[PDB]
């Protein structure tokens, strides 16, 4: 979440 | 409002379905089951098919969409490259060479006592790091010169499985001494204590004086592998290997040295980098004198408090549709329900908390219900009813909302819920359809990625996730022609463009998709 592309952006919340 | 208003040569709005893509199967497919008469009408004729998934939204191939990437991307105008799939393809083009950030390690290391370190876990885990990437790391540093190169192997067991450190070590071994005839093996530790998370300094400070004092079990490249052996049979695996070290001195942290960490996620290296280059090396409570005159690169940004260059620093994301709207002086509105509030705010903006000139939001609250099949119109009817008052308004050039239910009834796998969060969607679409007509605007609606027109597995069990379907994307306004890229699918980075484009606006140069209309 803190930056555009980082990790959490692979799967997300949902 | 604002000043430019009424230079738009057509007002637009845009609704983003969230979980609702493109399938002809309609085996447990809660879209073409439902009652959807609205979107049978507006995906039919001139509408497009567009990619929200793998490697067209910036996600490695064959991942399914998701929120957060797909109201980016949308948003954006651009495609937005995931960590992994970017820094593979530096890999893949020779690119670490010229890595701007990397040069100027090797440019401080050649100006300076010659010294580089590289740190980072060593496995083809891919959740933290991967090798690949370090070897390429050693080749480039090879190519550009540095005098002086140690690697600080950081033991996984975690992402991979606990006895297969021996063969990523036997592998880097191979290649440091045949591959590239270049490059030191200093330390062997384990994650556990190189890539603590919850302020278990006691964890850093093990892997933190074996890499400044050598603290730990001497060792060298004929016999750690064997070291390593020894610890599996007495039951230390991967994740847990207590410091060993090699090349003596010569291999430890120095004075004026210069380090980068591998690592591409941020969250298990804020410690250790933290300890070597921001001043929390007291919290590792060492009687260990601390290196003078250290500098830190990271593979990512790690924090952005932190003083570090990175390899691959976050996309800045200049001129988002948001951004650009409120630059030529244009108003706009931004309107989901609680549980994708965030979506079309932090991230249809750009990934980031900022709010534009001009740009007003509503947030409109989700049902108080314990899952969300068991009122499964969730508050979809609250949003249409929010986005017809801006209808009716004419103020606001550019309109969007997001619309809940299909996504998250999806999620719970009830199949009769989904359709009938479809059929609240699709009655909802329509209340808006019949307001942009009556008051001149043109809708466009599309989606994040697909979820609800896959509620079944083929075995019939549910399936509780997003897909890799297209999306819609539709658009009322008759004087335009939809038309594919000259060199691939649509996408939704082709979204904001296209929009722009109806509008009568600019493009800026930072989106980098493409208007898929002709006129
Ligand atoms: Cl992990
Ligand atoms: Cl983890
Ligand atoms: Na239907
Ligand atoms: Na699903
Ligand atoms: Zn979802
Ligand atoms: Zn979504």
């Amino acid at each position: 979440x803190d930056y555009p592309g980082d990790f959490c952006y692979l799967y997300g919340t949902c | 409002a604002m000043a430019n208003n009424s230079s738009v040569a057509n007002k637009v709005c845009l609704i983003v379905i969230d979980g609702w893509g493109v399938s002809e199967d309609p085996y447990g497919n809660a879209i073409l089951n439902a009652q959807t008469p609205v979107m049978d009408k507006l995906c039919s004729g001139n509408w497009a098919q567009i990619e929200a998934h793998g490697l067209h939204v910036g996600l490695p191939e064959g991942l399914m969409g998701n929120s957060e990437v797909g109201h980016l991307n949308i948003g954006a105008g651009r495609v937005i490259y995931q960590d992994i799939v970017r820094i593979n393809l530096a890999v893949k083009n020779n690119k670490f060479v010229t890595n701007e950030s990397l040069v100027d390690a090797c440019d401080r290391a050649k100006n300076g006592n010659g010294r580089l370190h590289l740190a980072g876990l060593v496995s083809d885990g891919g959740v933290h790091s991967h090798i690949d990437h370090m070897f390429a790391l050693v080749k480039a540093i090879k190519e550009l010169g540095v005098p002086e190169l140690y690697l600080h192997f950081y033991g996984d067991g975690r992402d991979t499985s606990p006895n297969s450190g021996v063969g990523f070590l036997e592998q880097t071994l191979e290649f440091l001494e045949k591959t590239t005839g270049y490059g030191k093996l200093a330390t062997v530790v384990g994650r556990y204590y190189a890539m603590d998370r919850d302020n278990r300094w006691e964890r850093i400070n093990v892997a933190y004086e074996a890499m400044i004092g050598g603290v730990g079990e001497t060792s060298d490249e004929a016999g750690v592998v064997e070291v390593v052996r020894k610890r599996y049979a007495a039951d230390e695996t991967d994740e847990f290997l207590k410091p060993i070290i090699l090349q003596g001195e010569k291999g430890r942290v120095q004075n004026d040295d210069t380090i980068i960490f591998f690592d591409y996620r941020a969250d298990r290296m804020r410690e250790i980098s933290a300890a070597m280059g921001m001043d929390r090396y007291k919290d590792c409570n060492s009687k260990l004198a601390h290196p003078s005159n250290l500098q830190v690169y990271g593979m990512t940004q790690y924090k952005a408090e932190f003083p570090f260059k990175s390899l691959f620093p976050p996309a800045s994301n200049k001129n988002v549709l948001a951004e650009w709207l409120a630059e030529q002086k244009v108003s706009q509105f931004h309107c989901a329900e609680t549980e994708k509030y965030a979506h079309v705010t932090f991230f249809f903006n750009g990934g980031l908390e900022k709010q534009f000139e001009g740009e007003e939001r509503c947030l409109v609250p989700s049902p108080k219900v314990a899952t969300y099949d068991l009122q499964p119109e969730m508050s979809a009817a609250g949003v249409a009813d929010k986005m017809i008052e801006q209808l009716e308004a004419g103020t606001h050039p550019f309109i969007m909302c997001n619309f809940a239910p299909p996504d998250m009834v999806g999620h719970t796998g009830v199949y009769e819920a989904a359709v009938k969060a479809c059929e609240a969607t699709d009655i909802a679409i329509g209340r808006i359809y019949e307001a942009t007509q009556k008051h001149g605007y043109s809708l466009m609606v599309t989606a994040d990625h697909g979820n609800a027109e896959k509620m079944k597995a083929p075995d019939g069990g549910k399936h509780t996730a997003h897909t890799c379907y297209r999306v819609p994307l539709t658009l009322s306004h008759p004087g335009f022609k939809f038309v594919d890229p000259a060199d691939r699918h649509p996408a939704l980075c082709d979204v904001a463009p296209t929009v722009l484009a109806i509008m009568g606006l600019p493009q800026p140069a930072e989106m980098t998709g493409v208007s898929i209309v002709q006129k």
